[PDB]
């Protein structure tokens, strides 16, 4: 039973995070037809052709001047010096006319991609956000509607029947020949992926007995965590995103073969304050855990590598949370670990000559003492609430994060235009003012 | 409100059940506990109880009491068998405060307990 459930938990793990290496955006220019034959022609600087050829963009203009403008030089059947053919036409290379790009770019990697396939760049680039946005709001809508279908039916008939639909699914978005096509397979497969995925955890739940709750959520993590590891292996082997989309879709079709009210938390106005203080802290951190990893996919150097450092550091987080039981008050760590995600992100943006050996290692600070703030939540809720009332909450932040990851692409992915920095001070203050609420907890005239 | 019952005068440190009574809001939200007086120290503690049903003890009683949770009578049990001429104290019924110290060391909730002696 574990083991299963183990492989369900993998198999679901890199459905929200696939992104990173299905659509990425390699370096791009416009592409002017005749220039290789004066290429061809001339071949004295194969490497300066660029150089000579790409117009000058200047500091933070690169994003709308190399990757979206080209010439209007006649390269064809005009006589060049094979040195410096633009400085012999005009003498300022400032003043000729310029225009839009045609004949689809020309792009740099050995693979290929959304973004290279469909040609998602210049003003096409608010297309890439769609994708993550569809599947958001899938997941909101199948919230709702899986209550409905665990009656009528039995609860037997349903976990077959979203398996193969993510199974085929998966494999027609593989073979989808249009845009449209790929983004309603992604929004109905957006549904069955939670709709089967809760339901392993509550079975994983309800099967161990009380003692070993705690063994088996750690089970879970590690089940995350190893279901991460794995994926970012046949990325290294498999560099077309047809590929890797067959690679991780078979295996799920291949492995297939007097009493608690939630109307009591509103009425005294003791229970009125900390059921809305960790509703608050758990829209927060379920906010910053997914813009991070979006965030940390968009500007790296070195994608593997940091990539697997970044999830490797996650197992000593939950033994943290493990240690610090019985020994220490249950709002000392919570603070601590939500400073430490503030402190982080306001030092990412005051260190331009130090990289290759310090971003790594505070993005891996941050990523340890967010992940150690959402297992405190959870020993909390399962040690104060009752059954029923966690039984309705759970959906409840899971309505909420759904929320959350609807409206955060567009505002993480339409807010570097301005400044590369801005994404970067939200995280900061949402993370400095999250420490500052959790020190109204304590209830006041405690007597020792 | 809490309340307290058992108690007694045993003869040779034999089995004695004590029963906590709690309201309903109590009972259902929160985290219980038992105190000892243990006459000569300020304050003791023995065991506690959560919604999930994990247990903690005392490393001077553990291996003798058990406490068990009722639902239907909304009340929390504590059994002590096999007592030695060492635990004549007074014992309360407390909540203790978890975000704050130790996790049992404040109590905001008591009932005056009840006295047993061997």
């Amino acid at each position: 039973a574990f083991l299963i459930l183990c492989l369900l938990s993998a198999a679901f793990a890199p459905i929200c995070v696939g992104i990173v290496f299905l659509g990425f955006t390699p370096d791009h220019h416009c592409q002017s037809p005749g220039v290789a034959e004066l290429s061809q022609r001339c071949g004295w600087s194969p490497a300066e052709e660029l150089n000579y050829t790409v117009p000058g963009l200047g500091p933070a203009g690169e994003a709308f001047l190399g990757q979206c403008r080209r010439y209007e030089v006649d390269w064809n059947q005009s006589a060049l010096s094979c040195v410096d053919p633009l400085a012999s036409l005009a003498t300022n290379r400032s003043h000729l006319p310029l225009g839009p790009c045609q004949d689809g770019w020309v792009y740099d990697t050995p693979g290929s991609s959304i973004v290279t396939e469909f040609n998602l760049v210049c003003a096409d680039s608010w297309k890439l956000d769609l994708f993550q946005s569809c599947l958001n709001a899938g997941f909101l809508f199948g919230s709702l509607g899986v209550g409905y279908f665990a009656d009528r039916f039995g609860r037997k008939l349903c976990l077959l029947g979203t398996v193969l639909v993510n199974a085929v699914s998966g494999v027609l978005m593989a073979f989808s020949p249009n845009y449209m096509s790929m983004l309603l397979f992604r929004l109905l497969q957006g549904l069955v992926s939670k709709g089967n995925w809760m339901a392993g955890y509550t079975l994983i739940t309800e099967f161990v007995g009380s003692g070993s709750r705690r063994t088996v959520a750690i089970m879970y993590q590690m089940a995350f965590t190893v279901g991460l590891v794995a994926l970012t292996g046949l990325a290294y082997a498999l560099p077309h995103w047809r590929w890797l989309q067959l690679a991780v879709s078979l295996p799920t079709f291949l492995f297939l073969l007097l009493s608690p009210s939630f109307a009591d938390l509103f009425r005294t106005p003791r229970l009125r304050k900390r059921t809305f203080i960790l509703m608050y802290l758990w829209f927060t951190d379920s906010v910053l855990y997914q813009g991070l990893i979006l965030h940390m996919g968009a500007t790296s150097g070195n994608l593997y590598l940091d990539f697997l450092y970044s999830a490797l550091v996650e197992i000593p987080g939950a033994f943290i949370a493990l240690i610090t039981i019985d020994r220490v008050g249950r709002i000392y760590p919570m603070a601590m670990s939500n400073l430490l995600a503030g402190a982080a992100c306001l030092v990412m943006i005051f260190i331009s000559p130090d990289l290759h050996w310090l971003n790594i290692i505070i993005m891996c600070v941050g990523r340890m003492g967010i992940t150690i703030a959402i297992q405190m939540i959870c020993l909390v809720n399962a040690e104060l609430y009752p059954t029923f009332v966690r039984n309705l909450g759970v959906m409840v932040c899971s309505s909420l994060c759904d929320i959350g990851g609807i409206i955060t692409p567009f505002i993480v992915f339409r807010l570097r235009e301005v400044w590369q920095a801005l994404p970067l001070i939200l995280f900061a203050v949402l993370g400095l003012l999250a420490a500052g609420v959790t020190l109204l907890l304590p209830e006041t005239k405690g007597v020792a | 409100q809490l309340q307290e019952s058992g108690g007694g005068l045993v003869q040779a440190g034999g089995s004695l059940r004590l029963s906590c009574a709690a309201s309903g809001t109590i009972f259902y939200y929160e985290i219980m506990g038992w105190y000892r007086q243990a006459p000569g120290k300020e304050r003791e503690f023995v065991a506690t109880i959560d919604q999930g049903g994990i247990t903690n003890y005392a490393d001077s009683v553990k291996g003798r009491f058990t406490i068990s949770r009722d639902n239907a009578k909304n009340t929390v049990y504590l059994q002590m068998n096999s007592l030695k001429p060492e635990d004549t104290a007074v014992y309360y019924c407390a909540v203790p405060d978890v975000f704050v110290g130790r996790g049992w060391d404040y109590l905001i909730y008591w009932g005056q307990g009840t006295q047993v002696t061997v």
